[PDB]
């Protein structure tokens, strides 16, 4: 035992990309012009973090989210565009999910939001323990894998611009203050779905 | 008190047995009545496994206490593993049976002992929870070694499972 | 002046972050049994070795055991284990191997436990030898006798535990060290009609001095590109 | 003896360019469009640092890496492009080397990475002693010149852009906390290869 | 340390086995190397005989420590006695086997014990002597009772002989 770099905090608190969000600005032309996508915060999208968390039954940790936004000009000769401003809103568990770009959910009455300006250092937010139970449940035998975690929504708040722009937002989640309980053996078969089914 | 489940028989082709708690005790007299009459509850378990094997019998049994034994509700009799109905070597969760020893466990080697005991503390994400729709603990008995015996007598070794609740708490009478 | 490390996100960065939900009523923790501080807790837990990897005995239950009584047996190693937990397939799938797969370097002693499952009336002796690192595994009982070895008695004693010491020039070696082999000593003797096909089980675990550094990614289950 | 400016730290801790990395964005047109090159960290590429380190047999030091990125428009009249974001990832010794732009090695599961935005101050990272032995071995007589040191990989994480851009990353390595042992005489002949062969 | 010789098998027609010391240990690793590298030497012996017999096996074994066991040099395996190649009842010296108990001896009766120990002090006409061309001690194991077993299993009972030197002294390095 003993020695550093082998602790639970060292094992779990590592930054990794967990989601990619595609947003547009205006001028659909021939595309759907998706202004937002919305992503439910979960650890099932990354195999490494999923395998690390499945090693235990109950866990408690805080989530630190880092957003990196990279914009691209679809047409090289559309003209210089004004600097883009992106709105990243955290949706707490139990809150309504946005369905339209200009709906009431984007008013940030109770949903935390951060505005990111292109060229600025990447946005960073910290989400504390938002679970309903005393610890997150990776396994539930009965009638809890969906341990809330809220969701993230990113949209462009710029005005109507004739030019076409596409931006990609990389979401990095770094767990903090990780505590684990009830050790479990590692997964030995490839994952199929969000459950424990095997083939 | 001590509640004894139905006796299972060990064969030479048995792939193992599994039980769920407090699912196995839902109809076990007073404890089952209390867990049915209350919306919330909390209680520990004491697991005793008895193998009625003679000195001429060969094999080993692996008793594992798995918290939240999710499988990819029979009740008293539980169920059996499948050779190829959870898979025995996959432990019902796609995990090699060698790593199943991470859980609290006891080894019943017929050449050393014929009984084993286990202490199961209350494990859950809540201080108190319903005793009916949630399975707090699971008991899995696996044939670590194939059953063999002298060519004299007997074909089936009876196996007795006794579970006694402890630290019982009940709230929300209905 | 714009230099690397300024106004840029770092994977191993550590500063304070703005709170998305200030003054949130976080649920207090409770004394959940099984609290673990360090990953080394899992490495010290005994894990059954898949030992006999064969084409019939693969991804099944028969691989975890080796039959210990043939008709006329042989003077050859019935089973051989290599001191490479992160490289040997017989030890890569164990808990120690899975833990070591996440770390490039490792150090510390190892513990191997062997127990056989048979009848109380079975009597015999077995030879367990440890090959020093850099030495070929013995191919006969005499070669095993020439090195470090112990005599395991089949009888009242049913389990044998051996500890492999930490022998390496460097403080930590890569997860990319000797052999452990067992030999028949005299014979296996059983009474009237006693089954002559008893089985043995192997377990591997880490010692208290085990330590790893330079955490890496795992090989099992990788599809993201 | 005595007097400053002659100490080992003063002699060795000096910044110098050790590597140049060429990266592209998109639109190969007629080129290979190299999105990454990957560079193994070593002191054999610079004659001055190599000669300074060859003066001793065993050494211990920490490496500070500074990256300066300069972008260039291949065609002067392609149009204004969005601000470029570059990902610089440090590969620890024993880790797999990236082979594709969108492979698993770029997920930063355990490989430290830093994101650099064009116009920002140059990125700076510090790599501690990552050797396996107790000290780096500049000479080894037997069956150790490749003293690990890891490697560096730089790629462009911007989306598909019709415009063509070429960027050059200058890597400066400044040793820190330099300690030396077993003094050796200076090299008297020009270097031929990474060994000690002479003609 | 303890040096284990090759295991001999007890049969129903075995007439006994005999070994010579330090002849049996001439190739036994470090002790053999030392006795080969020195012109003169002196060392005692500790003899342990193990009989891997079950509770259903019948017979008795007689282990005798004979100083200067002259017979009217196989090495590790030793040799076997002849029914009519020394004669078992003549003890290899024309002496009735009944009187062989005058030497230090132990009796291994399968109904009472399955092992025996013997302490062999240095015996010679000189304080120090060569360890190669002189046999200081001889170990003889005789079947005092014929081997018998139940008509269930097994035909051969393994016999393990372990000899550990003591009070080792060596002079005259070559």
């Amino acid at each position: 035992r003993t020695r550093s770099e082998s602790t639970v905090e060292s094992f779990f608190a590592r930054g990794a990309c967990v989601a990619i969000i595609e947003v547009d600005n205006d001028a659909p032309t021939k595309r759907a012009s998706k202004l937002f996508s919305v992503w439910k915060i979960t650890y099932k999208d990354t195999v490494q973090l999923r395998r690390k968390l499945e090693f235990f039954t109950y866990s408690r940790f805080d989530m630190e989210f880092t957003f990196v936004v990279t914009s691209n000009y679809t047409d090289a000769n559309n003209g210089h565009a004004l600097n883009q401003v992106y709105q990243i809103m955290y949706i707490p568990p139990g809150a309504p999910i946005p369905g339209k770009w200009n709906d009431y959910t984007w008013q940030t009455s109770s949903n935390p939001s951060v505005f990111y300006t292109y060229g600025a250092p990447p946005a960073r937010i910290s989400v504390p323990y938002v679970g309903i139970a005393n610890a997150y449940s990776h396994f539930y035998d009965g009638f809890a894998s969906l341990n809330d975690f809220g969701s993230l929504a990113v949209r462009v708040v710029n005005d109507h611009n004739p030019t076409k722009l596409t931006s990609k937002i990389r979401v990095y989640m770094k767990p903090k203050h990780v505590r684990v309980w009830c050790p479990r053996p590692p997964r030995a078969v490839p994952y199929y779905g969000p459950g424990v089914d095997y083939k | 008190r001590f509640y004894t489940l139905d006796t299972v028989t060990w064969r030479k082709e048995s792939r193992g047995w599994w039980w769920k708690l407090p699912d196995a005790l839902k109809d076990m007299g007073l404890f089952g009545q209390n867990m049915f009459y209350h919306y919330l509850g909390r209680a520990g378990y004491t697991v005793h496994v008895q193998c009625n094997a003679s000195k001429f019998h060969q094999g080993a049994l692996g008793v594992f206490a798995v918290p939240e034994m999710c499988l990819a509700n029979p009740g008293e009799k539980g169920g059996e593993f499948k050779g190829s109905c959870p898979v025995d070597y996959l432990f019902g969760s796609g995990v090699l049976a060698g790593n199943a020893f991470v859980y609290p466990h006891q080894i019943i080697n017929l050449r050393t002992n014929n009984c084993a005991t286990l202490v199961l503390p209350y494990v859950n994400s809540l201080s108190i929870d319903s005793m009916t729709k949630h399975n707090n603990w699971g008991i899995a008995i696996l044939p670590l070694a194939p059953l063999d015996f002298a060519t004299e007598s007997s074909t089936e070794i009876p196996i007795t499972l006794t579970i006694a609740p402890m630290c019982c708490e009940f709230n929300g009478l209905r | 002046l714009n230099t690397p490390g300024s106004n840029q996100y770092l994977t191993a960065d550590n500063y304070q972050s703005p709170c998305a939900i200030p003054e949130f009523d976080v649920t207090p923790p409770i004394d959940i049994p099984g609290e673990v501080r360090n990953m080394m807790e899992l490495a010290e837990i005994d894990t059954m070795i898949p030992l006999n990897l064969t084409n019939q005995r693969k991804n099944t239950m028969d691989m975890y055991r080796v039959e210990l009584n043939d008709a006329a047996h042989s003077d050859t190693p019935i089973l051989c284990l290599s001191l490479s937990p992160a490289s040997d397939p017989r030890l890569a799938h164990t808990m120690l191997g899975e833990i070591l797969n996440y770390y490039t370097h490792w150090a510390g002693s190892l513990k191997f436990t062997f127990l056989f499952c048979g009848s109380m009336m079975a009597t015999g002796k077995l030879l367990v030898s440890y090959a020093p690192p850099g030495a070929e595994a013995p191919k006969s009982r005499k070669e095993a006798m020439l090195g470090t070895h112990v005599i395991w008695d089949i009888g009242l004693q049913s389990s044998c535990t051996m500890v492999v010491p930490w022998i390496s020039n460097t403080t930590y070696r890569q997860t990319i060290g000797g052999y452990i082999s067992m030999f028949y000593q005299t014979r296996v003797v059983v009474p009237l009609s006693t089954p002559r096909k008893m089985d043995i089980l192997g377990f591997v675990s880490a010692c208290n001095d085990f330590s790893v550094r330079l955490l890496r990614d795992t090989t099992h289950i990788s599809q993201e590109a």
